[PDB]
């Protein structure tokens, strides 16, 4: 069942991915990529404080529509 | 050959000036489509401001981000100062979008900078997908250098752009060692030949054994874009960044 999901950089820049909760993290990673050019080994991708399992899904972390996953791109 | 000194200065300028708050946020903004001198830092100010109203407070905002403070001085990701130096390099009057650039995905290395007028300058944004990596190649009217950072996590460790900058930032880089690390044949040349191009070229100390070719993706496509820039131009975009005090 698709979902809206809003990635957040540390800028406040706002993207919104249409995903289904089956969806695997590896593959959002690389759809912010299309989006921010940032390779998926390159991004820290972050959900409630953590970063997450490239292999699980984004029902793993019980993500919904409207979750706000936290792309910071910074060391 | 006072030009290399010219380019050192404003790397060098570009990178000591970060440490200026204003200069920080708009070196390493993430707005791609809108031209790098059009940031204002007090607009990306209040939209940070404005998230961290959203999420609770700073040390809410923090928890959420898993430590990061975003008004912090910060040094980019791979992929981060890929695209900004990208756009401060290659900026006259024109959003230049390395977000939705066209790259080569059929085209050898070699093939492409012979294809190159020598006198130009050209940059080049690698977006390396055995390495999980994405970095440039300046190429002044042939001579290149290597601009990058590296979060750490895949072949190479972690490396800050100013530190990247300090120490191999003029130091030129191999041609042909390029065209061999930009082959598609790369993930098939052996251990030590891999771990010498990596680090000849991308490892701040030359280090073969600060290399680790395990977690090298070996059927990672290589992408790689040209274009080519005004040194002036470039040289006038990083002499606002710098001067934002």
């Amino acid at each position: 069942a698709a979902m809206l999901i809003k990635v957040k950089t540390l800028t406040g820049k706002e993207i919104e991915i249409d995903i289904e909760p089956t969806d695997k993290v590896e593959r959002i990673k690389e759809r912010v990529e299309e989006k921010e050019g940032i390779p998926p080994q390159q991004q820290r991708l972050i959900y409630s404080g953590k970063q997450m399992n490239d292999e699980k899904t984004a029902a793993d972390y019980k993500i919904l529509g409207g979750s706000v996953l936290h792309l910071v791109l910074a060391l | 050959k006072h030009r290399v000194t010219l380019r050192k200065a404003t790397l060098a300028s570009l990178m000591q000036s970060l440490s200026g708050e204003s200069s920080n946020r708009v070196m390493w903004n993430d707005r791609y489509d809108t031209l790098l001198i059009a940031r204002d830092p007090r607009e990306i100010k209040n939209a940070i401001e404005k998230s961290v109203t959203d999420f609770g407070g700073l040390e809410n905002y923090k928890e959420l981000t898993g430590g990061a403070d975003p008004f912090a001085l910060m040094t980019p990701v791979a992929g981060l100062s890929a695209n900004n130096i990208f756009k401060l390099m290659t900026e006259k009057d024109v959003p230049i979008d390395p977000t939705s650039i066209e790259y080569l995905e059929n085209t050898s290395f070699a093939e492409h900078v012979n294809t190159l007028d020598s006198h130009k300058n050209y940059v080049v944004i690698v977006n390396d997908g055995r390495l999980g990596h994405k970095f440039l190649i300046d190429l002044p009217a042939r001579t290149a250098y290597i601009i990058q950072s590296d979060l750490g996590g895949g072949a190479l460790p972690a490396v800050r752009v100013e530190d990247w900058i300090s120490r191999r930032g003029s130091d030129p880089v191999s041609l042909d060692e390029l065209n061999q690390l930009l082959s598609k044949d790369f993930s098939k040349m052996p251990d030590d030949v891999q771990t010498r191009l990596l680090a000849s070229i991308l490892q701040i100390d030359k280090d073969p054994h600060k290399v680790d070719i395990k977690k090298l993706h070996l059927d990672g496509k290589l992408r790689f874009a040209s274009h080519e820039y005004d040194f002036r131009q470039f040289q006038r975009n990083a002499q606002y960044v710098a001067g934002l005090g």
